[PDB]
């Protein structure tokens, strides 16, 4: 019942190819020759670019293609172009007959630098804590491609209670910020030694700790 | 070409009742089935569910069983989502999408066609409830405000009452499991200017006349 399984980010310059991965089970990819793929821009509705693993509606460039191996279905973009850049999700008929969507994947057509983030953790303010609430804000910025997955840690401990993350978007220098929020109470602040932002970026962990002083 | 317009959408409490519509032109409406897709902001897209081109069988995700009801109108060329039981992880954009294939009792072949531009749906208990504005005190250094427990959208931030716009960013707002808004606002700044320039937060939040200045410092 959970999203078929497709990496998080993929990426290539213009000219090269890419191929983005969908993985089921026997319940749905493995079965039925049903699985779609969808285009989708910032801000815009999904657009149909492959169904029945391999087809192709008209119109769609023939750059894109698809095919299946038992529980793995692929896109293949070829001949990449800067408008190719979006998220891209397959889709599955299931035994049940539904349909399932999987988790996306962010296509980047590389036009600058990787770039790792920078973080900076701030804890919470006296303020806040006179009002009897307590927010740590890990700021994520600089970064590109712009995908990064979050971690926070109390103390050792790993913590996902309160969180909330915002998902990457343009800075005016034209790279790459995003935002985590943990909330919790002043007891819960002031009790554990640390807490620490994780923020993980191409396979890089760059990690910053508060603690209260 | 084929059209798809929802509407519909809007701001409901937990437990409550709300019905989106779509209406479809472009292609003959009774012969297709239709499908109700959503996705919570920045999030991966999620099937809901499926009516087919003539009654038999709805089908839907396992998420809305028993909570939402997809039904259509030919006369109108009309699909509707009837949404009860809301939760606040139903917030999300709905989207409408035309199958593919035709004469289908199951949304099977083909995939989904086309999509209309969607519609949104704020699961919240909540009411006009203004910003509170915190600092987030800092060769480059980072500062910025924390916009806390505001509803509805949007706030507006601005720095030194726009003299600053170098280096700021205003990220996008998170809703929170407490149907509130939360946002921040940051600057990227010379540490060496730390103690002599002013750097000021300025929070619009129009929908309760509410707006906050907020000079954030070191330490």
């Amino acid at each position: 019942q959970s999203a078929l399984t497709q990496p998080a980010s993929v990426s290539g310059s213009p000219g090269q190819s890419i191929t983005i991965s969908c993985t089921g089970t026997t319940s749905d990819v493995g079965t039925y020759n049903f699985v779609s793929w969808y285009q989708q821009h910032p801000g815009k509705a999904p657009k149909a670019i492959i169904f029945d693993v391999t087809n192709r509606p008209s119109g769609i460039s023939n750059r894109f293609s698809g095919s299946k191996f038992g529980n793995t279905a692929s896109l293949t973009i070829s001949g990449l172009q800067a408008e190719d850049e979006a998220d891209y999700y397959c889709a599955a008929y299931t035994v049940a007959s539904t349909l399932l969507f999987g988790g996306g994947t962010k296509v980047t057509v590389l036009r600058q630098p990787k770039a790792a983030p920078s973080v900076t953790l701030f804890p919470p303010s006296s303020e806040e804590l006179q009002a009897n609430k307590a927010t740590l804000v890990c700021l994520i910025s600089d970064f590109y491609p712009g995908a990064v997955t979050v971690a926070w840690k109390a103390d050792s401990s790993p913590v996902k209670a309160g969180v909330e993350t915002t998902t990457p978007s343009k800075q005016s220098n034209n790279k790459y910020a995003a935002s985590s929020y943990l909330s919790l109470t002043p007891e819960q602040w002031k009790s554990h030694r640390s807490y620490s932002c994780q923020v993980t970026h191409e396979g890089s962990t760059v990690e910053k700790t508060v603690a209260p002083t | 070409e084929v059209q798809l317009v929802e509407s519909g959408g809007g701001v409901v409490q937990p437990g409550g009742s709300l019905r989106l519509s779509c209406v479809a032109s472009g292609f003959s409406f009774s012969d297709f089935g239709m499908n109700w897709v959503r996705q919570a902001p920045g999030k991966g897209l999620e099937w809901v569910a499926f009516v087919p081109f003539d009654r038999r069988i709805n089908y839907y995700a396992e998420s809305v069983r028993g909570r939402f009801t997809i039904s259509r109108d030919d006369s109108k060329n009309t699909v509707f989502l009837q949404m009860d039981s809301l939760r606040p992880e139903d917030t999300a954009i709905y989207y409408c999408a035309k199958h593919r294939s035709q004469w289908n009792f199951w949304p099977r072949e083909g995939g989904l066609d086309h999509w209309g531009q969607g519609t949104l749906v704020t699961v919240s208990s909540a009411s006009t409830k203004g910003p509170s504005v915190f600092p987030l005190a800092p060769g480059t250094a980072a500062l910025g405000c924390l916009v806390k427990d505001y509803f509805p959208e949007p706030v507006t931030v601005s720095w030194n009452s726009g003299a600053l716009t170098s280096g700021v960013h205003t990220f996008p707002a998170v809703l929170q499991s407490s149907g509130l808004y939360s946002l921040s606002s940051v600057v990227t700044v010379p540490s060496s200017s730390l103690g002599t320039q002013t750097y000021i937060c300025n929070v619009n939040h129009k929908p309760s006349n509410t707006k906050v200045d907020k000079k954030v410092e070191p330490k």
